């Protein structure tokens, strides 16, 4: 793995 | 003695479900195709040199169908396949365990291209620990035979290890690494168009009228089901026609799924009302500030079905469409605080008197309050400063601050709802005639159409979006495309 | 090998319960009558399209008619029906939790159209979660098992897996889903509609009285046992015919009941514990002190008997009808305080001496002062935040708010019920001659009813509500309709 | 294996312990004779059409005899009684607890009319929480599955379900639910009108003085023992007995 | 039972020493086990005692059982392998007999090399109950006949685990498991000759050569495995044949990276077009930063498709180092703040997205003040952190010292954030450009950004060529040392 | 809240 | 939440 | 924590 740095969800 | 047995059955039954019953998940469905169209036409994977991937895992929230994408393997691929269950491994003595892992896949390799399938993985997965718990040891060395026998001597080729959990983060990450599960796929909750096309699968054993296209039909039910999942769509089809032969009807008629909606997400609606006219006449105007609030805010969720017919564990229930969003603002947060508040709110306008049936409303209000503050950032004088809440079932053991922080939060979060409060009883007031006509209504009634609400208020005031086709209009493209790669085309 | 079997019981005895035996809850009778009717008319739900439901579950309170509709089911339904506990699964050992949820599952399956039923399934279906202690290790183990039997590939149709709970939060979303448990029916304490056709099942026993008739008096009973559930309706039934058999009578009193409801609320009556004429100078006085303040506030509970003998843990004993309502309001729970505070208040204003009688009075003023203020929203300085208040047998770890929030909440207790305390203060001083009037008599006749305290008092000067069909009347009903849809009409 | 069953002893021989033995319950004594008048006279009972109730729960401080007022329901009555502790289920190991419920249950049948006393059962009777501790849940699965074998499918009738505690109020609101203790009854300590009649129990075995009336005597030991329990009323009539040999 | 379930494998097994290609150091030390077998003089002529075997150790995905692979092919002697878990049985007495067969297997065929995968199975820390004195004396039999080698002349016995810190240390005495070879993961002069092996099979595009690519491979993966890297050369040709493709092309190796570390892209998913300009504006503010920070981690593909837990991603090529200053940390955290501020500066409205981006805030600055001697005003101490998932259990200082931590890390955070805050409002038209690229293309690449903004500003490294030139040797080099002349 | 009472 | 309510006593 | 004991049987 590395840097991967999403935008989770929220619902 | 003669405890070394996988107990995996090989499948030898003709499962009768295609791909075609897998809706929703497309792009997992595609890394599932490839392990089939692998075994069925190896020429286009080995003439680039393309070895056969070893395994997958299927992760994902529960009731997501990838057991059921497992399932659509079963019925296609024309290899042999097992299926065995992460917790069967493990017995009352020493040696089982390892040595049922090693009868799985010796079983495995007489059937040479094979696929078997591990379902709830996390049984055998967990990850190592050092030097502890007695109980902990056995379930280490049946992992390590799992290890050794998918990657390492011995290891044959022409075996797919397709392997489904729920918590993945729990896992070793001995399998987690390539080699031995290849992929890992995210069997997610589809969103409305792939709603739309569990609907279509599931519609289609169902009778319904002259009217009702089971096309149009499936359209207009994942609009009414937000934030469900592959098994929520599976229930609101069935339910729906036991309440219409509950009735003794000869189709399903649109509102049979209605009632099927309403019943799982409330619950059972008690015929005998038992409230006294007092009482009955607080909840009627505590349900008209839920449904005057939320129909005069914008980003508050339309609204269905206004009822203060007893149902579930409630005395009136409001029956929102919740925005299926994945980004919540900072306004869109306040009103549903402004509108989960607007039911007590009502009631102190009219009576004065405050109740104890806002009980719920109020630890709605309070968890939507800290985790603004603690959980995000959206207060500016604790700062940009994000943490982990316990949740309603974890025990709070120790708060991961000081004290002099947890003073900071707990002023705040009376200043945020305080000023979520203002602003409710600040929209109530002077909508108080509207209010009146909303829960005299109820008193006749007993429940609320939309349309009542037109009649009554007028059409809301906010670009309110209720229908299939004006949810996706985004995307342009109305449908979810089931469409195949090239290399995919034997299906 | 020897352990590991399921030791389940198809039970071979034809159970005498029908689902006439259950009453108060048509709304989950209706749901589980479904399952019958599906095992007599597959025809009928078939010609629509609808696959039989999985299974249930059925939570609710202690003593709300869950094991009993499922005795029910297993009357009318004429397939056969396998028991097991929770607790059954879990022995000892590693694995062997798993290894006996797939011997059951084994059984089940082997008869084509059984129902199944897991009583109290808290034990297994808890909640899975991350690395903790390894008694956590076996019991996640036997839940996985137990998911992958409910929805897998080894899933038959026509296997009905019911199942009761009283603890239904802790239980596993994976559980609790669509698929597993398709139906989830809340059985609540049943209501005065649907207590008085629980008397009429258990009337329907009894040698009554040539005078009562069996449907007047479940109307009546159910006005005089307020808040009471469906096995306590079974209880003042039994026990009345128990007192009507320490007398040698002949058939059953309806003064056989009042002493029945006095029985299971107060505890037993000791006659002969005798106490000293300064001590019984001093209970008399307190609780004059309940009758009194009872007497004379709106919002308290209309009071039925005031008693001197000692009555279980307790010198005196006070009994009263609580009002069924399911709204308190600030008002409505101040009287209630005003009411329990009163008996402190009496002997203070008569002897100045203050006793360590009103322990138990205290406790029930201190748990109404906290949940007005963390639990519910009554409060400014707090505010309308709502907390998770801990229980009698809930060892709190931590406080889910700071510190200067706990300062804060201690304060406004204080605050509380020393205004509770000043409102009674000014109460038996003003009614100082009336407590004294109540008490003398005390001394005299141990006991006092309703009606010799309206020969001292006059008739109370607020209107209240004592039979069942004033109760009823604002509905417009006067009974629990038991109306089947006309597709259930084999019942 | 040894760790499972249940190591309930059985008392089927006769009891000699009869009502005329314990003193200072006179109220209490007429709620648990009810149990012991069902099981001679049935027919007066089902006239009117009553049924025994299921268990009676003790509640009270140590000592004041519940085990000597539960021993006078079997010895009059001739049943079996059968003797458990609630501290005899908590085996170290996981789901030995409900292993031997089970196998208490099954012994209460095999000895069908009996009368089944467990003792201390605020031990397994604590009322059930969240993740509170390691080792909690293991009495809540020993609670669940008395909750099963007391009111549930394969629950038999002619079962007198005692049960002697201590602290009734951390017990769970599922077990004081009518249908498996059906009797709350509580024992308290006895006063001075209770435990003279106590000593007259315990003087009778006794070789006194020619000048010392039973009569006389009782009323006044019970003046020089203020709040005793009722077990220790029987020591000072035991003690005295060893003083005086 | 007692029987042994090993396998005297002679097969010829594809697996040669020009099949690991970057474990090089720890290559030599089993080319001096065969040596050891096929050569008892040259280690006799000092007086040394010839070592028993060593314990393969390191990460998983690392070559420790594909090192004992190649053994078998390479050395001309005989080979017996097992796990570590094949020897505990039902029976009492079975697991200490195994053991004797085991070992009695490698003396019909004697000189042997003899592996055994995951050995923690059997060496743990002894102990108690009957379950646990059984692997207690399946150990003590591994013991006996280890020691018990005295009379043979050749058995070497290798070994291999990823946990050496739960191994008896009864195994680690000499005459016994004496070396631990430490196979870890490489650097990216070892990682490009991993790259070579898995380019051999595969029938690339004609314009690309099997050296310029497993060099430009190296580059954009780092800190992978040896496992990891045959994945990406085994996807990258799953990914080729999905669409019919004539051969694997450079966008194709691109892409399993990217599915890797990403996760599914998915394009079925549903977004609505304010939805999608909230997350452009905000993927945009973390390119921006990391482009004009000068410890921050070079930018290396900003996607808006969707991949499984996440709306967007932006990878990164984060610089594989062993020493954080006071800057290089305040730079990444300048850097994971710089999304949120770029929602502010745009919309004025704060979105619930950025939560895991200000969890990265939070676990940095307490680890940066806490634990270690960042911070003057709290001092020079360290304390043991409870790790996040984990329960708290009560803190080893005082309320006083957690109101002077909580106080300085919101210090922390507002200088880290007020750089960012005056970082992306002087360039604010370049996150307007590098974000409405996204509104129309949704993915991002680095040249893509240089097209956009022009060279980074700063003495970056991202070539493989200017990563190598640290040492001067240019490219990772196969050699043999002089007494090891048959190899 | 159905009886209230003078504990001991 | 997909439905607000007004709870028991 | 309560054990869980992995019988090893005898002979
Ligand atoms: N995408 C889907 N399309 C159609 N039906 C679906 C879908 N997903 C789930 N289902 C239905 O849901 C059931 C199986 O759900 P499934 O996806 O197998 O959940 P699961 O997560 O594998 N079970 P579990 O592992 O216990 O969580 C069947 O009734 C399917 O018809
Ligand atoms: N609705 C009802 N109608 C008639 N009798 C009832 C009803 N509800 C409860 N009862 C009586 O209560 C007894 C106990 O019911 P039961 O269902 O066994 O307890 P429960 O409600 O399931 N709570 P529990 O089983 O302890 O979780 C039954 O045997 C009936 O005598
Ligand atoms: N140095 C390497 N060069 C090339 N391929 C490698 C290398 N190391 C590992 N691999 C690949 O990884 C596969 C198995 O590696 P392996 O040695 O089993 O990893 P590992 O370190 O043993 N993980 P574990 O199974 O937990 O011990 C091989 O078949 C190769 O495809
Ligand atoms: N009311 C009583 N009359 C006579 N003896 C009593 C009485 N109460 C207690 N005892 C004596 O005390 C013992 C009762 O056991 P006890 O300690 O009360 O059991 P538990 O601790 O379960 O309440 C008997 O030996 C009995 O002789
Ligand atoms: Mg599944
Ligand atoms: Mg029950
Ligand atoms: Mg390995
Ligand atoms: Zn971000
Ligand atoms: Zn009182
Ligand atoms: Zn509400």
């Amino acid at each position: 793995a590395a840097a991967a740095a999403a935008a989770a969800a929220a619902a | 003695f003669s405890v070394g047995e996988t107990t995996a059955k090989v499948l030898k039954d003709e499962i009768d479900v295609k791909f075609k019953d897998v809706a929703g998940c497309e792009e997992a469905k595609l890394e599932i195709m490839e392990f089939v169209n692998f075994l069925k036409n190896p020429k286009q994977y080995q003439d680039l040199g393309a070895k056969i991937p070893k395994g997958a895992i299927l992760t994902g929230p529960p009731g997501t169908g990838k057991t059921l994408l497992a399932k659509a393997t079963a019925g296609e691929a024309n290899v042999p396949f097992i299926t065995v269950s992460g917790s069967e491994f493990l017995e009352m003595f020493v040696g089982v365990g390892p040595a049922r892992v090693r009868d799985l896949f010796a079983l495995a390799r007489k059937n040479a291209p094979c696929i078997l399938f591990i379902d709830q993985i996390d049984a055998v997965g967990r990850k190592r620990g050092r030097g502890n718990f007695g109980g902990q040891s056995e379930q280490e060395n049946t992992l390590n035979q799992l290890l050794v026998e998918m990657d390492g001597f011995n290891t044959t080729t022409n075996v797919v290890i397709l392997a489904g959990t729920n918590r993945p983060d729990i896992l070793d990450p001995a399998l987690l690494r390539p080699g031995r599960f290849d992929r890992q796929i995210f069997i997610g909750p589809p969103d409305i168009k792939g709603r739309a096309s569990i609907f279509k699968v599931h519609l289609r054993p169902l009778k319904l009228d002259s009217t009702l296209e089971k096309d149009k039909l499936a359209r207009k039910l994942a609009s009414l089901t937000p934030g469900f999942s592959g098994a929520d769509v599976a229930n609101v089809c069935n339910e729906a026609a036991l309440i219409a032969a509950r009735h003794l009807s000869d189709s399903i008629n649109q509102k049979h799924f209605e009632q099927a909606i309403e019943r799982v997400i409330g619950g059972l609606e008690k015929k005998t009302q038992v409230l006294q006219p007092e009482e009955k006449k607080t909840v009627a105007y505590h349900q008209a500030g839920h449904a005057v609030a939320g129909w005069y805010l914008e980003h508050a969720d339309p609204l269905l079905k206004v009822s203060i017919i007893p149902r579930g564990k409630g005395l009136g229930y409001a029956q929102y469409l919740p925005k299926e969003q994945y980004l919540y603002t900072k306004e869109q947060l306040l009103d549903r605080m402004c509108m989960t508040l607007g039911g007590r709110v009502s009631e102190e306008i009219f009576f004065g008197r405050i109740t104890t049936g806002a009980q719920d409303d109020l630890r709605k209000v309070t968890q939507s309050a800290y985790a603004q503050i603690v959980q995000f950032g959206m207060n500016e004088k604790v700062g940009q400063i994000s943490f982990d809440l316990p949740r309603q079932g974890d025990m709070v053991l120790e708060k991961p601050y000081s004290e002099a922080t947890a003073r900071l939060i707990d002023d705040e979060v009376r200043i945020l709802i305080n000023d979520a409060y203002k602003r409710t009883v600040a929209l109530l007031t002077e909508k108080k005639a509207d209010v009146e006509k909303v829960a005299l209504l109820l008193l006749e009634k007993e429940v609320l159409d939309k349309n009542d609400m037109v009649e009554l208020l007028g059409p809301r005031p906010f670009a309110e979006k209720s229908t299939y086709e004006e949810f996706v209009e985004g995307t342009g493209s109305l449908d979810e495309d089931t469409s195949l790669p090239e290399g995919l085309k034997d299906w």
